[PDB]
């Protein structure tokens, strides 16, 4: 079987659309949900939400795979 | 995509000085903590010396105000001058960067050997 775009769990249980969840303005709702509740540092939050943009892909993967 | 080159290790016999220099490769996270940790032979991991981009420093017990922590964040580098080396510093130094601070963002490089 196997599909493309695949829906993606992370080894933190983090969930998103990939790659089409990593291709935006924004990043994957449950990462900012994940430094919000999770961490408890809406910091960072605040800190990706602005960097995301800028961010080449390798590096939203690096986090959106890490966090 | 983050890529650390580290450079400035080698031998120095006690009582040396060495200058340790990592630069990081790739995006400028706005908020980020560098700073080094080592492995002695068999022992286990051990931070050196970190700095966050507001400027604090955390050192391990062992450096006893002998290492002075660095950065230059227009080349996004750091650079850890350490003076009056022993043969217990002897071990291989890596330099990390992490994302705003979290250690589950890490980056690694790959380790410089220093020896005295």
């Amino acid at each position: 079987g196997g599909s493309w775009p695949q829906r993606v769990v992370t080894k933190k249980g983090r969930t998103f659309l990939y790659p089409n969840d990593l291709l935006q303005t924004n990043p994957p709702e449950s990462l900012i949900t994940a430094l919000v509740e999770e961490y408890q540092n809406p910091v960072s939050a605040k800190e990706l939400q602005a960097d995301w943009p800028d961010m080449s892909f390798d590096e939203r993967r690096h986090v959106a795979m890490n966090l | 995509k983050v890529q650390l080159q580290e450079s400035g290790g080698g031998l120095v016999q006690v009582g040396g000085s060495l200058r340790l220099s990592c630069k990081a490769s790739g995006f400028t996270f706005r908020s980020s903590a560098m700073g080094w940790y080592r492995r002695a032979p068999g022992k286990q991991r051990e931070l050196v010396a970190s700095l966050t981009t507001t400027g604090t420093a955390d050192y391990g017990d062992f450096v006893k105000g002998r290492f002075t922590i660095s950065r230059d964040n227009a080349e996004n580098t750091v650079d850890l001058h350490m003076n009056s080396l022993k043969p217990e510093d002897t071990a291989v130094y890596y330099c990390h960067e992490d994302p705003y601070g979290m250690e589950s963002l890490r980056y690694w490089g790959q380790g410089t050997q220093v020896t005295v």
